[PDB]
């Protein structure tokens, strides 16, 4: 772009959940921010009584 | 006056709220994630709005 | 004559000291620490003020 826009950022009232496979995790919970941020675990049991 | 450059972004619907916005990117790709800027290429001037 | 060369480039803003002016980068780069010096591009052309 030649100078493009100067956009103000958009506010993220969201929340994020991100779904993965437990080994999926390890990749992403390297980082501190990531407890902060992540701080619910909805782990999945795979089997059922 | 151009018209494009000052008519208000609707970026998505107002919501009832029930059930919420829930949005489910399969392929998380920054332009997908965070959105993009398009712009116009008119005998190579780039420009945008 | 380009009155856009010659404004007082207003860098910064008057602070009192009281608080202190105290920035944080969540991330800091080059472009963020330091600043960058933008460029304009008029059908092909450069140009910067």
């Amino acid at each position: 772009a030649p100078a493009g826009l100067e956009v103000e950022p958009f506010p993220i009232q969201m929340q994020v959940i991100l779904v993965g496979t437990p080994e999926a995790f390890e990749g992403l919970e390297e980082d501190p921010a990531f407890s902060e941020l992540f701080r619910i675990r909805a782990e999945f049991s795979p089997t059922l009584p | 006056l151009d018209p494009a450059q000052w008519r208000p972004n609707l970026l998505t619907s107002s919501s009832s709220g029930t059930p919420p916005p829930i949005v489910y990117e399969p392929y998380a790709t920054a332009p997908r994630l965070f959105g993009r800027l398009d712009y116009l290429v008119d005998r190579g001037v780039w420009s945008t709005n």
